[PDB]
């Protein structure tokens, strides 16, 4: 539904 | 500090051409292992991770670890002046990156003004839920086609195959690829390693951008996990690589 | 209602590419004879008349007469996702047209559900017409001539007699003409210029429309141009069996 | 006055394509020696000098010296309607230039181009470099990405520039290619606009080699030599 | 020469 940010 | 000779300029031209629309400014990191790039796009949605290993040069000499802070539009303008089959030498002490392009006896010499750029990141070694190996051009065709009718694609993997699907104003689209081994043309195979079924949604704008690397590698590895970002990997000769990481839609 | 398999998607991609700049919305009419299209452009200056006969599919199944109301830009976006040499299946019950594209190479299956629209058919019946002149010529020759003359004029006059056909124009920069003599090419029959004429005939047409019709050049190696003082110009791209793509163009007077 | 037949339209299409971005309006001068063009660009920085010698036609007939005052955009629109391998005939009495294009087939194209009245305004070099046309195109196009100006140094030859992103040079050593003579660099310091040089390089398709002639006293000559003693020449103020 | 509309 919506754009997550980068999460390592 | 640096003296690095590539037998063919081609590789460096394709890498920069593949990355320059995602990332404007960035550092090339030079050490005894070779030349690395790790840069996020402005939105912190996408991460570019490149490594040209020392083995890929002839020769590679690093006397001192250095970062080359480069504008990729500037670098592109210089790399356009290299023929694919030119011998390319990188040299640096640095405020300037020296590039020499050798044909004939023709020599091109560029001194590119560098900029100070503050380096950002550790990526964990990840056991993905599913990996799909497929021809690069198949992935380019699918992402380009679905982008005509949707901003988003869902990637579904199981033992049998992988489905790319989308929906938009005009209706629904899907492309399904069955696991298959091509004995004569191995790059045309669809190989699926999966510990468990997995489904995630991504921006087609980003995936289409990653597909500008299609000319670097005949195959592309797409790696999926509910926990971690998408890995789109263009494996090169030896253990060199261009990798794109993409945060999913949730 | 409908289950229609083409051995190659190519045909449907070229037809839509040939039609989509003349006509935005239109109905594909499906019956036991196959799939027809009759659509006027917004100006009522140009009429597109297509028939893909049932024989051209493998197989063709119509259980009920249906209209597929399609936006051709939407349909184009979907048909772009088909390779020329993909096996194409059309299926409908309809709110949605189901398209399946199967690779000729891999086991890859593309599946689209295209939202249909209600579109009021503007169909008019075209009489069987005894034209004054018909010119058969290579499609690419007609494309070359219309594109070339459009650089220097909005209009072309088409003159036919026993000897040949002349396309001529005038513009700000001066005059242009292209003359083709009747000729039979024994080795390359599609390169022939064949002229059947009951009487000499001359009419004037918009080059913008003719250039548009020439986007169908890849469907057929030859094109039939049919002229009469009484009736609109017929530009016909004849296909395998009795299938056809036909463009009708009102003249300038 | 004029009846001039070229075996192939190609040559006239390439010449106009090569010239039309430098020069809009200009005169084709027809006499018994053949067809000449001498036109400055609007800035009077660059001069185009073309001669298609009579020998290049089959046949060439001039009964009266004439100027054909032509807009090159108009002429381009007409020449686009000629296939490379068409037989091209130019005919004039003149208010109009008659062009006939003959096919393979029996097809005949006929154009009457409206002419305009255009008032005609009618060196032992220090260095000449002969090099492949495409090499000169590659160098000028590449350096133009990063600079408005190129310095040309001769003794081999070095093209160098500097700009916002840094410095660039290309060095060519004198070398004879025995198998592929057009690939040779034959040699028997000034600065120029790359915008103009890149424009001249639109003539690359007319000739496999280009002659660059340099002198402190006189403008740069960039010459695309053609069959026999016909030529396309560009002159550029430094 | 003005543009007419279709007449069959
Ligand atoms: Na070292
Ligand atoms: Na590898
Ligand atoms: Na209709
Ligand atoms: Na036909
Ligand atoms: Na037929
Ligand atoms: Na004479
Ligand atoms: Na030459
Ligand atoms: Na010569």
């Amino acid at each position: 539904k919506h754009q997550s940010t980068l999460n390592f | 500090a640096l003296e690095a000779r590539l037998e063919q300029a081609s590789i460096l031209k394709k890498v920069v051409d593949a990355i320059k629309d995602l990332v404007q400014d960035c550092n090339f990191d030079c050490n005894d292992s070779g030349i690395a790039l790790q840069a996020m796009d402005n939105s912190h949605v996408a991460l570019v991770s490149m490594m040209l290993k020392a083995e890929g040069f002839s020769p590679y000499r690093c006397d001192r670890n250095i970062a080359l802070g480069v504008n990729l539009t500037s670098l592109t303008k210089v790399l356009r002046a290299a023929q694919n089959e030119d011998i390319l030498t990188l040299k640096a002490e640095p405020d300037v990156l020296n590039l020499v392009f050798e044909s004939t006896d023709r020599i091109s010499e560029y001194d590119l003004k560098l900029m100070d750029i503050d380096q950002e990141l550790g990526i964990p070694e990840t056991e993905y839920a599913a990996t799909i190996t497929m021809p690069s051009n198949e992935f380019k065709r699918i992402t380009t086609d679905l982008m005509a009718m949707s901003e988003s694609v869902t990637i579904e993997a199981n033992k049998d195959g992988v489905k790319f699907s989308c929906q938009g104003d005009i209706g629904n689209g899907s492309v399904t690829l069955r696991q298959h081994t091509n004995v004569e043309k191995p790059n045309e195979s669809i190989e699926i390693e999966l510990s468990e079924p997995v489904s995630l949604t991504f921006s087609l704008k980003y995936l289409v951008n990653f597909c500008k690397a299609s000319a670097l590698s005949n195959t592309v590895k797409i790696c999926l996990s509910n926990e971690v970002p998408l890995l789109v990997e263009y494996s090169l000769g030896g253990s060199s690589y261009l990798r794109f990481y993409l945060a999913p839609k949730i």
